[PDB]
This record gives structure tokens, C-alpha cells and sequence, in this order.
């Protein structure tokens, strides 16, 4: 840790802080995630263990690179490539006239390439939200925060705690499915996609039931025809009101015919039929994809 | 993506290999001592209701650690404890706290020792914890059951778990191959059927290619009641595993 | 007795010491041109302090491997090279220049502490794996198959091999053994009109066919040497120690 | 370094000390070579650089294993497998009895296997002397101290300075040859072999000229027929006395006909001197066993 100059604090977390730093010998600008080690009670946190072990298998231009792990006495530092801000702040900054559609298409294309790589390497992210997505001045966007990510060579058990902030959580999870699938990542990305287009969260639920019902009101209450098995799922109630699916032309006005088609496939109710990241990359929506550079307010 | 994942698991299992002959190069410990350790880790898993995957990961970590580090017999259990702790953190939704792992060792080791060994194993394994296991390959194979049979799945898992106990001969087989032999042998024992054509296409393994591993596995299965280590048999006579460890093995495979 | 085993072992180790061929693309602030300037400057420093040619080759191997996994800013590229030359001198020289000398040649652009810290960093990044095979070592081994020895051929082979160090494109994608083989043939052809001998074909397993792609590039580098922006090697090899071989005109064609 | 318990100092050096140590987590007993880093003046010593980089390429049962390198702030530690004592002290302990011949044969056989491996990997040891050779209770002997060792994919230039204590130094070096060859390691091993057999240094010279002359008196003053080129070598003088070669039966009395033949080929003047590999095929080793030594610990 001797060759690093701390530049500024750029992030606060549960197990520790993230600093912008500079390698004094090479000049490389870096993000340092500091983890304080309670050496009486816990040892190395599960989040660090998963994020280090899975991330070092994931070398891809749309996944934030782990450059080094400096593991010592009573501190663990993760050294990452430095990016310039997260998508949430960029969305907020772009409120008085949106992210241009060519940049939205670029970002979704890159995010699906990052995800496809994850999934091909049996890694579930499980926490895709705009503040875990990092952007740079040259027009790149990358997946970050793999603390909740998991290997699925064996199917990953859902919990009753902890994760995917409610707004990006998939219906199967809300309805209490036993195992995660790669469909949950695709769902979250669909919500993020819509949120870029409309400048608002697609499903800003105040609670689990409220989250579910906002989805039902926009996409329609699912039945055994649309989603074989729904009615047998743990947290499904026959009391659920039956709403009608509304036009995507009114849910996402600015999107063209192709855009609506992709989004509907990403928000398909049945996880088995929800579009894969790979299949989404082959969608005609991306046939004219470019890589614009944004104007970040740094 | 289930094809992409099998393909990727096949790639990674060749890279996570420990040294097959490491125990010879090891001055103070033996296969028997390893057998005792692994059997104990099975008990710990039952005591703390840990996933089967956690057990398989922990053993993979122990073999790789012992492939590059000399350990004295009095420290072998500290390696296993740290390995099980790391495997739980990687695989369990909520792992047992460190104090729990200190207590199953009957205070033979301290919290500090266990936490220091955790650091050392992470260093020696270079944080490469997401290893492919027999368990993961079995799980992928189970999706090619026409139709599903829980008694076959339980017996396949039982045989696969028995392979963890004896470094000789199972260290010299890939998890994908051990998994293939366990699946066939369980399938053959319960339903009389054989390694299906769908899995031949998926894995590229024929029944001919599985034969060497199959003959070892069959021999382990026949001698299971006489093995000095019994925690796996005891575990698999439970209702959750349909008492499959009390099933009679086939006298011949007719290969 | 042992020069077969040693050649064999060197062939095994050169496949392992490979840097990433395309590392310069993945590098944000520095370019091939900047690398060319650095290596040319290292040639001067070697002449200034009378360092072995092997030291130069090792230093460049260390720089390419370091830059294969580390991002460096243009203002620190020279610090990497200095530390690399320092380490190569320690490995290869009977007595290397003291650290203060290496601080000297940089015109006080860097400090003693910086150079010593970069030395630690490069040792860590290379994991103390400093005994890399080089074009120099393979040439030396091939020179033992000269019927009979010819110092003009040896000097020209060494000149061409040293020119290969300057241009990452295209020479990063060839093994030292292959570049050596091309340099030997090209020098041998230029001086005596002879070709890659059958004894070396048996020893190396390389045919004149298999050397052709590298030969092609090396011949083109040789023709353009007088026009290259970097000139330290041409200057070095017009000395009498090297029989003024950098003045020998290259053939216009190779007749393959 | 936090997982290592320092047991005792077992060795003192130029750049630092060697401790016997214990891994507190695994119980592994190790030798730790501590190197203090002067971080103003010099950085990592050339000895450590060569020793680390060459030794980690040399995994062989007759070469001491480098287990780890703990490189930090202002300290460099090399972690080695632990052996029980050096050959020099074992020789001293065996003065009133000699090392039995089967153990001598065993030790030479193992040293040649270690050396052959070094040479096949283009490494010159350059400092083979009894105190750099480590033994254990099981009957193993291994090469240690690679501080002066050198890679020779390019020929290794001779020094004015620093080298091979005088007694094991080869004639070409004394006569000022320009390059080392693998023959210098074989020469040293010949001297060590004879010393084990006779219980005395073969050529205990007080100086360079005295060292040469002791060799000449035993082996004969070399001429152009025995060693083509001798008379042209830098430190050769025509004024050198001309001694006759004496019988090996009187230089190494206890050796049989095969032992004498091997030693004479290892002490050949022209660096025609037998290779380690060729020495391993010598009929001297056609009944080699692996006896255990009486180490007086
Ligand atoms: C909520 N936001 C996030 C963005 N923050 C931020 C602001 C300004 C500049 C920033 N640079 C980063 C950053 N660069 N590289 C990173 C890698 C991880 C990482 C950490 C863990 C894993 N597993 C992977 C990547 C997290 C954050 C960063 N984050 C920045 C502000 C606060
Ligand atoms: C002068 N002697 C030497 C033997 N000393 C000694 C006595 C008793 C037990 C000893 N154990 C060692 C030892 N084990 N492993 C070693 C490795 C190196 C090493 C160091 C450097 C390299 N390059 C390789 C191996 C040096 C010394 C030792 N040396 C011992 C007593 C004093």
C-alpha cells in the first residue's frame, strides 16, 4: 500500500469505503475499496470472498477490472480500474432532456455484453441497479459491485433477506420462487432500460405487495396461460386483483417498434421465456448501434 | 446458457486440479488421515445443516492447499476448519460464525489461528474459490433425466460423496468423470438403465470412457459398509435421502 | 553434451516468458513510438556504461512484460526502463553500475527513492522471474554451428537482432528463437551468400520456409534502418568492434 | 512473516542471517534467510536476485527448495526447506573414522544429479564447497548457496575478484581464462570427492600461485599435449616448474580402480573434463545405495 496516494473518498459502504487513488510509481489512477478486518469475530467477509473470487474470473471490457488484492494484517484492499461516475447520478444530471436514445442503446448493448459474459461464466450478478453501473468519459459502461454475485453451477437458493433493492426485483422473487435464474438479471436491466427512456423508475414500489401490483397494473396480472405455474407459487394469492396489460406505446412513448419489442421480451413474466442476454444482443434494436461519448459534469 | 455453463465448467475443472501424487511428497500426513478429516467434515456439515456443495468445495480447497504446503498431522484439522469456513462463506446464504467453527474443533485451536489459517489458504489458493465439483456436474446431469427420479439423484449424490473420502484413486479423475460414473451407477442400481444418449452427446463421454472410474466407484460402493469412515453412509440412511445407503449394490455392471 | 539440453530448455522457457502481443492497444497513455524512443535510449546508456548486449535484451524483455499487466503514464515510462536496466545489470553484469549512475542518466528527472521503489515493483510484477531467454542467447547458441566462424556474420546477426528490439510491431509476435534464426540467415546471406544451414535445421527444427514471415519483416527493417527515427543501434554498429556492419548494404531481394 | 516463529540462528552471512524457523499454522520447519534492505543506497542485492530467480527454476531433490519469497518494506526473506547440517561439519565429525565409502559414493552420486540438473538448465553454481552442501538424517545431500550462481545462455565472464574459495578453484580460473564453463563445478566436486575419501583437502593452497603449484605437484605441470592452449593463457609462465604426474593410488589410496578413474576424469586439466551426466554413467556407481549418516547433532 506504500505506492498509493489517496486522492479522495468516492464511496461509502457496509464493510468499508472506496477511495480514488493514484499509483505513485506508475501514475495509474485507481479505485481502492478498503475492508476493515474484525480479526476476533468474523474474518474475511463473504461479500469480499465472492466479489474477489468471481471477479478475477471475469475479464471483459464491460465489467470493472479488479487489478489487485492487497491482503495483509488487519486490512483488505481491492484495487479496481477507475471510472468517472455511476448511471444514477448521470440519469439525475440528464433530467431536463433525457439521455439521448443513441447513448441509451449503446449503454444497454454494452450492459448486455457484460451480462452475457457473466452468465456464460455461471455468474449471477443479482444486484443490477443504476448506482452499481459505472461510466466513463469515452462512452463505456461497466457492471460493478459483485458483493451479492453468485456462482450457479449449482442453482442459487433465494433468501428471505437480502438484496436487489425492491424497484428492480423480478416477479418470481416477489412471488417467492425457490431458486434464482439468469432471468432476474435481465429483468433488472429491462427496468433500467425503461428508466433511461422515460426518466422515471418503471416500478417504484413502496413494499413487496405494492411492488408486485405496480408490475401487474403495467403488464397485467399473470395467469396460467401467460406464466404456467404462477398460481402454485408460494406468495401467490387468488385474491390478487386482475389488471389488464396496457400498451407499451403508453408505458415507453419515446421507443420505436423495435425498442418496445426488446423491452417486452426483457419483462416477460415467465422466467423460462424471458429473453437471454445473448438473444437480446441479436435483436434488430441494436442493428444500428453506435458508441457516443456523453458529457459528464465532473 | 446451460450449454455455455457446462462448457465453462469443463474448462475450469482442468485448471483447478490438485497434484495427484501430493500425499507421497508429504512427510507427516497420509491418505488415512485425510479420510478421517473429510469424514469429520461430513459430520460438521450435518451438525450445521450445510449444503452438499460446501462439503465438496472445502475438500477441493484442502487438496489444493496440501498440493503446495507441508502440514503436520496436528495442523491438518486447522486446514480443514479454515477450508470449511471459506466454503461456507462462498456457498451458504448465511454461514456459521467463526466461533462455531472454533467450537466443533473442541477448542484444539483458537479463533486467531482459524482466522490466520483462513488468510493463508486464501493466499495459497490465490482467491480462486469458485472451483467446479462433482456436485455441480451431477446437478447439470440430473436435467437429462427422462423422467426425474429422486432415489437415483440421492444415490448418485451418495456415491459422489464417497469419492471425496479416498484420495487414492479419486484424485486422478476429473469431477465431470466421477459425476458421470456416479450417475450411471445410481441409475443402473435403481432403475436398471444406463448412461443415456443425451448425456453422451452433452458430455462426449461414452460408457467405455467412464469404465475405469466406474470400476473404482463400483468397488468403493461394494466395500462401503466395511470402510473405517462411516459418516456418509449414516447421513444417507436418512429419509431426506430415501435411505439410499441401505440399498444393495449391483454384483455386476455387465460392461 | 549439454548445449542440446540447454537449447531445449531455452525453447521451453521462451514460450513461458512471452509478454502479451497486443498490450500497447490496451495501454491508454503510451505508444509504440514512445517505446521505440525508450529502447533506443537504453542502447545509448549501454554504450555509455559499456554494458553487455545481453543486459539490453533482458531489460527490454522486462519492460514488455511489465507493460503487459501495468498501465503506465508517459512521464513514468522512463522510470520503468531505468529500473529494468538496473535489474538486468544486476542479473547479467559482473559488477553493475551503482544506483546513483542510473539516476544520473535520467538527468535527475527521477529520484534515487523512485528508482529503488520501481525496482521493487518490477520484481513483484515479474515475480523475480528475471532469467528470460533472449535473441542474444539463441544467436550465441547458433553461432556454434558456423562452418567456419565469421565475425562479420556474427556482428551483422547481432545488429539485426538488436534492431528487432526497437519495433514492438511486428517483433512482439515472434519468439526469440525465430527472430534469432532470421537474423542469422539474413546476416549469413548478406556477408557470405550462404543460407540457414542444415545443422541448424536439425537442431532447431526450423526450416527456411518456417522463418520466412519473420525473415520478410527483418529484411524490411534492415532496408529501412537508415530512415528510422531511432539511430542509436546503427551508430553503435558502425564501430570497429562490430566491423562497421551497419554500413553493409542489404540485398534488395532474398530470393526465396 | 507473522506466521513464522524464529527458533534459532543457524547461519551468518554477508547480506544477512539464516534462522531455523517454524510455520506456526502448518508446523513446517524452515530455513529463513533474512536480507536487510538498505533502501537509500543499493536496493535488492545481486546475490538475492540471482539466487531467487535461478533457484525457483530448479526443482530437484538434490537442490535445496526455495519455498517462498516474502518481499516487503525494508526486509527480504527467502524461505527454504530445512536440512540438518553441512558437509564440512560432517567431515570434521567423521575425522577418527572417515565417511564410509558407500555413503561417499551415495553423496557424490546425488551431488552429480543435482549438478547435472543445474547444467541442463544453464545454471553454473560456481561455489561448490563442503559448507554449501547440506545433508539430512535420511541420507540426502543437496546443493545450496546459489548467491554466486549464473545463467550461461550467454558465456559467463571471469572476475578479477570474487569467487570459489581457493582450495576448490579450477586450473583455468587460476590461469586466468576469460569465461567460466561447467567444468569448474565438476573440478570442485572432484576436490570434495577426494577430501571425503582421504579426510584432507586435496589442494590446500595458501595463495593463487601456491594453489596452482599444489595442483601441478599432484597432477603434473600441464603442457600443450595434455592441455592444448595452456602456454598461451594469460597467467601461464614458462618459468613454471615442471613436475611429474604421480600415481592416483598414492593420492587416493582407499579408492578402487573405478574410483580412481572417475576422479582422474573429474580432475582432467583441459576443461575434456567429464560432464556431470557422463560421470553418472560411470561404473563407479553401478552398486550405489543410499546409506544414512551418523549425524552427531
Ligand atoms: C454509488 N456511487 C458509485 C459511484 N461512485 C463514484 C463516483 C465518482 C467516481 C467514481 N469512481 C468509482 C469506481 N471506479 N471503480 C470502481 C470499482 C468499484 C467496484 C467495487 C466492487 C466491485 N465488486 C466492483 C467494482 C466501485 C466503484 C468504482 N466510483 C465512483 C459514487 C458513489
Ligand atoms: C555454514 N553452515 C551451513 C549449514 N548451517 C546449518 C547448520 C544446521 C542446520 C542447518 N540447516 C541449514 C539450512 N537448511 N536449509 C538451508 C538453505 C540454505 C540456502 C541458502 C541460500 C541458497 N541460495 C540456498 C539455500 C542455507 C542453509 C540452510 N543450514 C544449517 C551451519 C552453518
Amino acid at each position: 500500500m506504500e505506492n498509493f496516494q489517496k486522492v479522495e473518498k468516492i464511496g461509502e459502504g457496509t464493510y468499508g469505503v472506496v477511495y480514488k487513488a493514484r499509483n505513485k510509481l506508475t501514475g495509474e489512477v485507481v479505485a481502492l475499496k478498503k475492508i476493515r478486518l474484525d480479526t476476533e469475530t468474523e474474518g474475511v467477509p463473504s461479500t469480499a470472498i465472492r466479489e474477489i473470487s468471481l471477479l478475477k474470473e471475469l475479464n471483459h471490457p464491460n465489467i470493472v477490472k479488479l487489478l489487485d488484492v492487497i491482503h495483509t494484517e488487519n486490512k483488505l484492499y481491492l484495487v479496481f480500474e477507475f471510472l468517472h461516475q455511476d448511471l444514477k447520478k448521470f440519469m439525475d444530471a440528464s433530467a431536463l432532456t433525457g439521455i439521448p436514445l443513441p447513448l441509451i442503446k449503446s449503454y444497454l448493448f454494452q450492459l448486455l455484453q457484460g451480462l452475457a459474459f457473466c452468465h456464460s461464466h455461471r455468474v449471477l450478478h443479482r444486484d443490477l441497479k443504476p448506482q452499481n453501473l459505472l461510466i466513463n468519459t469515452e462512452g463505456a459502461i461497466k457492471l460493478a459491485d459483485f458483493g451479492l454475485a453468485r456462482a450457479f453451477g449449482v442453482p442459487v437458493r433465494t433468501y428471505t433477506h437480502e438484496v436487489v433493492t425492491l424497484w428492480y426485483r423480478a416477479p418470481e422473487i416477489l412471488l417467492g420462487c425457490k431458486y434464482y435464474s439468469t432471468a432476474v438479471d435481465i429483468w433488472s436491466l429491462g427496468c433500467i432500460f425503461a428508466e433511461m427512456v422515460t426518466r422515471r423508475a418503471l416500478f417504484p414500489g413502496d413494499s413487496e405487495i405494492d411492488q408486485l401490483f405496480r408490475i401487474f397494473r403495467t403488464l397485467g396480472t399473470p395467469d396460467e396461460v401467460v406464466w404456467p405455474g404462477v398460481t402454485s407459487m408460494p406468495d401467490y394469492k387468488p385474491s390478487f386483483p386482475k389488471w389488464a396489460r396496457q400498451d407499451f406505446s403508453k408505458v415507453v412513448p419515446p421507443l420505436d417498434e423495435d425498442g418496445r419489442s426488446l423491452l417486452s421480451q426483457m419483462l416477460h413474466y415467465d422466467p423460462n421465456k424471458r429473453i437471454s442476454a445473448k438473444a437480446a444482443l441479436a435483436h434488430p434494436f441494436f442493428q444500428d448501434v453506435t458508441k457516443p461519448v456523453p458529457h459528464l459534469r465532473l | 446458457y446451460h450449454e455455455d455453463i457446462h462448457t465453462y465448467l469443463r474448462e475450469m475443472e482442468v485448471k483447478c486440479k490438485p497434484k495427484v501424487g501430493y500425499m507421497k511428497k508429504q512427510p507427516d500426513i497420509t491418505n488415512s488421515m485425510r479420510a478421517i478429516l473429510v469424514d469429520w467434515l461430513v459430520e460438521v456439515g450435518e451438525e450445521y445443516k450445510l449444503q452438499n456443495e460446501t462439503l465438496h468445495l472445502a475438500v477441493n480447497y484442502i487438496d489444493r492447499f496440501l498440493s503446495s504446503m507441508s502440514v503436520l498431522r496436528g495442523k491438518l484439522q486447522l486446514v480443514g476448519t479454515a477450508a470449511m469456513l471459506l466454503a461456507s462463506k462462498f456457498e451458504e446464504i448465511y454461514p456459521p460464525e467463526v466461533a462455531e467453527f472454533v467450537y466443533i474443533t473442541d477448542d484444539t485451536y483458537t479463533k486467531k489461528q482459524v482466522l490466520r489459517m483462513e488468510h493463508l489458504v486464501l493466499k495459497v489458493l490465490t482467491f480462486d474459490l469458485a472451483a467446479p465439483t462433482v456436485n455441480q456436474f451431477l446437478t447439470q446431469y440430473f436435467l437429462h433425466q427422462q423422467p426425474a427420479n429422486c432415489k437415483v439423484e440421492s444415490l448418485a449424490m451418495f456415491l459422489g460423496e464417497l469419492s471425496l473420502i479416498d484420495a487414492d484413486p479419486y484424485l486422478k479423475y476429473l469431477p465431470s468423470v466421477i459425476a458421470g460414473a456416479a450417475f450411471h451407477l445410481a441409475l443402473y442400481t435403481v432403475t436398471g438403465q444406463s448412461w443415456p444418449e443425451s448425456l453422451i452427446r452433452k458430455t462426449g463421454y461414452t460408457l467405455e470412457s467412464l469404465k475405469p472410474c466406474l470400476m473404482d466407484l463400483h468397488q468403493t460402493y461394494l466395500k462401503a459398509p466395511q470402510h473405517a469412515q462411516q459418516s456418509i453412509r449414516e447421513k444417507y440412511k436418512n429419509s431426506k435421502y430415501h435411505g439410499v445407503s441401505l440399498l444393495n449394490p449391483p454384483e455386476t455392471l455387465n460392461l
